């Protein structure tokens, strides 16, 4: 039950449990739950120090930390016992040299679709992507579609979310570009055919959740997040170099956290603008943010003062 | 032929240790907030570098006292010599010729 103003130090009824919550997507969620105030039980894998910038979000006794491996059952059956909602965003990029990567999107969202489901939770939420299609792409992009399909068997009403591609503040998607101060700028693959996707702004995706977390009546009704205005061009890569003007890893360096001479060069250019009958963002209101307002901020190289911004795009066509 | 391999050892050991500190163990692609910070423990300095007169005369004055020590430099080689009344009375000239250049400037230095 709620009480008083929801500024800080209130009760607000909900008791979430947000798995992951260290990466760019999982962290920025917990910031908006350390405002309205709630028992946001965040468990973390193996990181004592790398989670320290998360503590001045929970007021005093709001958040709480636990350690958990993920494959073992009861390590994820001990935190899910006292909860109201539980959302999932676990996962990564490329296959690691210890794990198997196949069932990690199958058994592990099912390992927390175990007695977690039975114990009395509600509003269990998973994530998707706008390009995860069971047609022959990719090793990561499909086998996420296994997680769309093989985990849908349990919890027949979830509101699994299907956000668009994200541009943000500390992300990897747009930041994979303009970090290519290198012996050449090679696009994918010297072509501007299907560029670009829908770069939704990360504040909207973390505002969609917290409007769905007490919506009500949003269970089973999966959602797909609208992007900015409107499609975009290959001019994006030219626009990135327009204004730019050309955790827990190791002690010295981690010798393998690469740029992946594999599927990753084409894990983003397979676009597949999916079904526009999905409800999917504006009805999960209210949020609609462009790119050309929030583009100055995260792009940051050695000029640092002089921008003189005028670069834009028409729509582009098929708008 | 080691003079010249007496120093190219010393500089390739020098440039070795800097790139195994500036490069290698470094690469800060994580959070690495290089935002507007790093401004040398301050903020934005909208002023440029202003001229300071009392810190220009210190440059020129040294340069004109630096020349005639190189004239004064071959005094130990001017010992094992011929006619030495010339050698003594000319060696005393340059020092006084350096000394007067003090005393004229010494009546106006400024807060140096
Ligand atoms: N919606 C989108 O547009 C989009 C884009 C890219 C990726 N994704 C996927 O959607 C989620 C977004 O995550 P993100 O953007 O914050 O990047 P992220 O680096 O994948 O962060 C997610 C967290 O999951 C952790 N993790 C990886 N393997 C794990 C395992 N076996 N067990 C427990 N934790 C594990 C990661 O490292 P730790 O174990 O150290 O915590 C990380 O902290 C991820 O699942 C991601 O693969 C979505």
């Amino acid at each position: 039950i709620p009480h008083g103003k929801g500024g800080r130090s209130s009760v607000s009824g909900i008791v979430a449990t947000v798995f992951g919550a260290t990466g760019f997507l999982g962290r920025y969620v917990v910031n908006h739950l350390g405002r309205m105030g709630s028992q946001v039980i965040v468990p973390h894998r193996c990181e004592p120090y790398d989670t320290m910038h998360l503590r001045p979000m929970g007021d005093l006794g709001q958040i709480i930390f636990m350690d958990w491996n993920g494959r073992d059952k009861d390590s994820i059956r001990r935190a899910v016992e006292h909860s109201s909602v539980v959302i999932n965003l676990v996962g990564r990029e490329w296959e690691t040299q210890n794990f198997d990567f196949e069932d990690v999107f199958v058994k592990i969202p099912q390992a927390i679709a175990q007695v977690s489901k039975e114990a009395g939770v509600e509003k269990f939420i998973h994530i998707s992507h706008l390009n995860a299609d069971i047609k022959s792409s990719s090793k990561y992009l499909r086998s996420k579609a296994v997680g769309e399909k093989e985990v849908r068997e349990t919890f027949p009403e979830a509101t699994i979310i299907k956000p668009a591609e994200i541009f943000g503040r500390e992300d990897r998607f747009l930041n994979y570009f303009a970090n290519i101060r290198w012996f050449g700028g090679v696009p994918l693959i010297s072509l501007g055919k299907k560029t670009v996707k829908q770069p939704v702004y990360i504040v909207d995706v973390t505002k969609g959740i917290i409007n769905a977390i007490k919506d009500p009546d949003a269970r089973g009704k999966t959602f797909a997040f609208v992007g900015p205005s409107r499609y975009l061009l290959f001019d994006l890569v030219q626009y990135v170099f327009a204004v730019a003007h050309r955790i827990g890893r190791l002690f010295e360096i981690s010798p393998f956290e690469p740029w992946t001479t594999r599927d990753k060069v084409e894990r983003i250019h397979t676009t597949d603008k999916i079904l526009p009958h999905l409800p999917g963002l504006e009805d999960l209101g209210v949020e609609a943010t462009p790119l050309e307002l929030k583009a100055i901020e995260v792009l940051r190289r050695h000029r640092t003062y002089r921008w003189l911004s005028s670069e834009i795009e028409d729509v582009q066509p098929a708008k | 032929m080691n003079l010249m391999l007496a120093l190219l050892t010393n500089f390739t050991l020098a440039t070795l240790l800097v790139i195994i500190a500036f490069w290698l163990p470094q690469l800060n692609v994580y959070s690495e907030k290089t935002s507007p910070y790093e401004c040398g423990f301050d903020p934005m300095g909208s002023a440029r570098l202003p001229f300071s007169m009392k810190f220009f005369l210190v440059a020129i004055t040294f340069l004109l006292f630096d020349l005639e020590i190189a004239l004064l430099l071959p005094l130990p080689w001017a010992s094992q010599t011929a006619n030495l009344n010339t050698m003594l009375t000319m060696a005393l000239f340059l020092i006084i010729l350096l000394a007067v250049s003090l005393a004229y400037e010494w009546t106006q230095k400024g807060l140096e």
